[PDB]
């Protein structure tokens, strides 16, 4: 529950970054977010987190290691 | 509160933390530098292959397509055969490398392969020699690596072994092996090569070799492709790609491509707008891209950089075990590589592919016209979008090999020197990366491009890699490039910040490179200097005159140029300048200028002479960087003028005696360095730097934004809280003022002094009871009382503090500490004293004690008064000094200004205080003459209040106060008796006067006395904003009294 | 000297 509504959270929270130690919290926060995307074992996490990734971060998704992140998730069991 | 307590007040050594940094940088590996030249010279071509004989290894089946070279000619007979492959394999190999010497040899035998080796050895013995073995139609190598000789028949085989072949190829050498099993020829070869460096020790590392598959397995058959598959591979690469794609694609998402179409592709494979030649572009790229990101870099450069046929044959290389792969077999080659096809790269490649087929149909069908590929654009946007976050602390892009090859071209050339140029902002990192990736010789040759538009980005790239590579040994000066730069700096209508980077060039090519400071004299660079000592730009003219020393150095012909020109004198004209860092370029160029003088004398050493007295007033100036800068000068001209020092210095122990006088000054400034410095040159001399700085500047990122812009930056934040608590404790003391004052019966702060409370001050807020003795200026917690450091001022015996300030009254202010011989030491790190005591600087102030006054609002600072006169120096600036003669005829005072216009009180001598607008002319000095104190007058002073009355106090205690207008008009008191001094203040009703006693007495505006205070006295103090008084009593002990 | 054939 903690990780759900607590991602939920994050995700809200980053809503107004963006100055650039805003964008620096921005692409560590990022960072943090993909890799539950990918890796946690329970599968609603994961949907749930990469369901969250708003159009608003799309400057932060066109960077290499991101794309990546996400060419890993277009094969999965779901 | 923050809101205005945010004043627009710069600290007068503020620019030191830009002054002093003197520092330079650091060089590269420089991995460039391809010292190994070895190229490859000569090719052998052994066609072991005997047209129409079946070897007994082998069964044929009807689709043994046995095309080799793409030419099958077993209807032709055999003579036929052979002639034509061997003609085909020496144009193929003409493709890749036309200027080597090729020898064939058609079904060798023995002495035939003796003497070619023998002739190729005799030919070069360093420079590589290719050999390669067909190696079809001969029986199965075995594990000695024997190879079937026929001496014209069959049955007439010779096993040559690996050994012969060693021994007659002993030179560099490269091998290829087109087998059934050649990696075990490899294998053996190295275990052989074993055995002879074993026996030597009673040719390895000198040998590269190619092997189609590994020794457990053969070559395939398919009925479509070729028998030399992996030669074509090597050889032909495109030709072979499209026709394996054509046949290998699962499902055809491109109806109508057909072989037919594909043996009729238009281009040459050597025009880049060609169909063609456009694919072997994007075939280079795509290939040097995976190698350039998978190895490390001593392999890359070994493999592809030392030489070009290497480099070619590896980049074909990769391609051949991409294709090999499908049909089980696994190249084999001299250093191993990791596996690279999975890379995603190759992608790419297959996508390139296909829209060039995709359009295939219709341009050789109907002639419609070819369209261009998006390939480089794209690769150009995904550069680019790295660009736009920039981090250095992760990996480089890897589009870095694609963008060197676009800038080869003559389309996008524009947009990849942009990208570049924007790449190299951007640190040293930056540098090294586009440095070792290659990039530089071709910038060279693009210096001698008639495109001119290019000039501005090529001097800001060229202005970043000297600035970083500094040691280059100007091999653009080789090319002309001196002259190309010299025509761009002439240009006047290039921008200032070009032309100051094209000084910059200009004058690193003079100081690194001897014949660059020939060409510069080749050239006239002293006269377009000269002419451009002409514009407003700080660097450009320090960049002139930096120019300027360094073309003088080392030349009397340059020397006399300058003589010629009047150089040295529109030089001398150069030092009117305020900005001390170009001021200190004249002073260094002077210096140079003498220094280059060879001592020629002839009537050039008057100019000389005069250079000397050129500098000797710059002693007037307090500025730093001009005073070390002059003291290094001064060692230039007096490396000549010790020539003749030799009787002149008894003087120490005209123009010698004023240098001695200059020197001496310099040593008497109480500056650290400069005094030392000035020390070591007088001492050296009687017995018998920016410029770094300036470089440095270029080398640092440009367009760089402000932390304080960054909204949620920590400065601002801590800034902001800053002030607020300095504006929140200054209303507190409002509130004390405007709530009423009583008599301070109240104790904050009582403590023991190690030594004398010579002087008190605080600061206006919370306020750090600083308080000076003879030879040091101590410290106390005010809110606590609790004690801190103590700064030693390292006065002399003969020397007390007189007077502290503060450069500051919101933000860290730097403490001056003024002393009796005209010194003022310095330093803010009282903040955390207890964390960092290590001061500042130091300097001189004079040229009654010694007092100074900060004129927070207007940048000056108002200084007495060993001397009569009162000395103004301004700080924003050149550090110079204006000296006020006044009427007085003694050591002054403690002179105090009301900001509202330019009045300065003075006078502790013959019974007046001189009062004066400085707005007057400062020759007459006119001085309202307060006679009513005929006494000798005490510590003449203002009032800050709207009022402005002059107060007043007697050697005999008489305290007065007069209207400023009229002299007449007085209010008196005469309080001090039997008591030391007195202390107003004028933002409360709050007068102090001490005591002679173990008591302290204060007094209201009305003349209101107590003498009855007590928790002799040297000092009083009351705080700037606090009505609290501080009292620094005689018996070395201090304490702060408070309204009740 | 140069491994490509570059336009000046």
């Amino acid at each position: 529950e903690i990780r759900m509504e607590a991602a939920r959270t994050c995700s809200r929270l980053l809503t107004p970054s963006v100055s650039q130690t805003a964008v620096q919290v921005v692409a560590d926060v990022l960072s943090k977010l993909l890799v539950v995307g990918i890796t946690d074992p329970d599968p609603d996490i994961r949907y749930c987190v990469l369901a969250s990734l708003d159009e608003r971060f799309d400057a932060h998704l066109a960077q290499a290691e991101n794309l990546q992140a996400l060419f890993v998730a277009l094969n999965d069991q779901v | 509160e923050a809101d205005l307590t945010d004043w627009n007040l710069p600290l007068a050594f503020m620019k030191k933390r830009h002054c002093e940094k003197i520092e330079g940088s650091k060089s590269l590996a420089q991995s460039w530098r391809m010292k190994d030249r070895m190229k490859t010279v000569s090719v052998a071509l052994v066609l072991c292959l005997n047209v129409g004989v079946d070897p007994p290894d082998v069964v044929k089946t009807t689709p043994c397509a046995r095309l080799e070279c793409w030419i099958d000619p077993l209807s032709m007979g055999p003579q036929k055969a052979l002639e034509t492959i061997g003609a085909n394999l020496q144009k193929q190999y003409e493709n890749w490398q036309p200027r080597a010497r090729y020898k064939q040899s058609l079904d060798p035998t023995v002495d035939e392969v003796k003497k070619l080796c023998t002739s190729l050895r005799r030919n070069a013995k360093e420079e590589r020699v290719l050999f390669h073995y067909n190696g079809h139609g001969v029986p199965r190598p075995t594990v000695n690596g024997e190879v079937w000789v026929f001496n014209k028949n069959y049955t007439q085989y010779i096993p040559l072994s690996i050994y012969d072949l060693q021994t007659w190829m002993g030179s560099p050498s490269i091998f290829v092996y087109d087998c059934s099993n050649a990696g075990l020829i490899v294998k053996s070869f190295k275990q052989f090569a074993l055995q002879r460096e074993q026996e030597l020790e009673v040719s390895m590392k000198n040998c590269i070799q190619l092997a189609a598959c590994e020794a457990t397995e053969l070559l395939p058959m398919i009925p479509d492709l070729p028998a030399d598959l992996f030669t074509s591979c090597l050889t032909t690469p495109i030709k072979i790609a499209l026709r394996w794609f054509c046949m290998q694609k699962c499902v055809s998402l491109v109806p109508g491509v057909t072989l037919d179409l594909i043996e009729k592709i238009p281009g040459r494979l050597n025009d880049r707008r060609t169909p063609l030649g456009e694919l072997n572009w994007i075939f280079t790229a795509i290939t040097d891209t995976i190698a350039w990101n998978v190895l490390p870099r001593d392999l890359f450069q070994k493999l592809f950089r030392q030489d070009l046929l290497v480099a070619s044959l590896f980049r074909n290389f990769l391609l051949a075990e991409r294709i090999m792969r499908s049909y089980n077999c696994t190249p084999v080659s001299s250093p191993r590589l990791p596996p690279t096809y999975m890379h995603a790269m190759w992608q790419a490649w297959d996508l390139a592919v296909d829209i060039c087929l995709s359009q295939l149909p219709t341009i050789i069908e109907e002639g419609t016209a070819f369209r261009h590929s998006p390939f480089f654009a794209e690769q150009l946007t995904a550069f680019q979008v790295w660009l736009t976050m920039g981090v250095e602390n992760r990996n480089p892009p890897e589009q870095l090999p694609i963008v060197l090859q676009v800038l080869l071209s003559q389309v996008h050339r524009l947009r990849a020197l942009d990208l570049l140029g924007r790449f190299l902002d951007l640190g040293p990192w930056a540098v090294s990366l586009a440095l070792s990736v290659g990039i530089f010789p071709y910038v060279l040759k693009l210096l001698q491009s008639s495109a001119r538009e290019l000039r501005p980005l090529l001097v800001f790239i060229w202005a970043k890699i000297l600035a970083v590579d500094s040691s280059c040994q100007a091999d653009l000066v080789k090319d002309n490039g001196h002259k190309y730069f010299l025509s761009v700096l002439a240009d006047p209508y290039m921008p200032a910040e070009h032309r100051t980077m094209t000084a910059f060039i200009l004058a690193v090519i003079v100081n690194s490179y001897h014949t660059g400071q020939e060409a510069c004299l080749q050239g006239n660079l002293i006269a377009i200097c000269l002419e451009q000592l002409n514009d407003p730009h700080p660097l450009l003219r320090q960049w002139v005159a930096i120019c300027l020393g360094r073309i003088w150095q080392n030349f009397d012909s340059a020397r006399w140029c300058g003589v010629r020109d009047s150089a040295h004198e529109k030089l001398y004209s150069l030092l009117s300048d305020p900005i001390p860092e170009v001021r200190c370029a004249a002073v260094f160029a002077l210096g140079t200028f003498v220094g280059n003088s060879a001592e020629r004398t002839d009537h050039s050493t008057t100019i000389d002479h005069n250079v000397a007295m050129m500098l000797a007033q710059l002693v007037s100036d307090g500025s730093p960087m001009v005073r070390k800068e002059l003291v290094v000068a001064l060692s230039h001209l007096v490396v000549q003028y010790e020539s003749n020092f030799c009787t002149v210095a008894l003087q120490f122990i005209s123009v010698y005696t004023q240098i001695w006088r200059v020197l001496l000054h310099l040593a008497a400034d109480p500056y650290p360095e400069v005094s030392d410095v000035a020390m070591k040159v007088l001492n050296s001399i009687a017995y018998k730097g920016f410029c770094d700085w300036s470089a440095r500047y270029f080398a640092q990122p440009v367009m760089k934004i402000p932390e304080e812009h960054d909204l949620e930056s920590q400065i601002r934040k801590e800034r902001e809280w800053r002030f607020l608590r300095n504006s929140r404790v200054r209303r507190q003391a409002q509130q004390v003022i405007q709530k009423g004052i009583t008599r301070l019966d109240d104790q904050i702060f009582l403590n023991r002094n190690p030594g004398v409370p010579s002087v008190v001050k605080f600061h206006p807020f919370t306020p750090c009871i600083a308080v000076a003795d003879k030879d040091s200026i101590c410290f106390w917690d005010w809110e606590k009382g609790e004690k801190l450091d103590y700064f030693h001022n390292g006065n002399p015996r003969y020397t007390r503090v007189t007077a502290m300030e503060y450069l500051n009254g919101q933000d860290c202010s730097l403490l001056l500490t003024a002393t009796d011989d005209g010194a003022i030491r310095v330093w803010k790190n009282f903040a955390d004293l207890e964390k960092n005591p290590e001061m500042v600087t130091a300097w001189q102030g004079l040229s009654a004690g010694m007092v100074v006054d900060w004129e927070q609002e207007t940048g000056l600072l108002m200084s007495s008064g060993d001397v009569r006169i009162v000395r103004i120096w301004d700080t924003d600036r050149e550090m110079k000094v204006q000296d006020i003669p006044t009427g007085a005829d003694s050591c002054v005072t403690s002179l105090s200004c009301d900001s509202h216009r330019s009045l300065i009180v003075a006078g502790l001598g013959d019974g007046s205080i001189r009062v004066y607008d400085r707005r007057m002319a400062l020759s007459e000095c006119r001085v309202m003459t307060y006679r009513e104190h005929t006494a000798w007058v005490v510590k003449a002073s203002l009032q800050k209040r709207p009022d402005g009355h002059i107060v007043s106090v007697s050697v005999n205690g008489d305290v007065r106060i007069f209207d400023p207008r009229m002299p007449e008009s007085v209010n008196v008191l005469q309080i001090v008796k039997g008591l030391t001094a007195l202390d107003i203040h004028p933002q409360a009703d709050l007068i102090a006067c001490g005591s002679v006693n173990q008591f302290t007495a204060i007094y209201n505006s009305s003349g209101e006395l107590i003498n009855n205070i007590k928790y002799a006295i040297s000092c009083l103090a009351f705080h700037p904003h606090w009505p609290h008084l501080a009292v620094g009593s005689n018996d070395y002990y201090i304490s702060v009294y408070s309204v009740e | 000297e140069s491994q490509f054939e570059m336009d000046i």
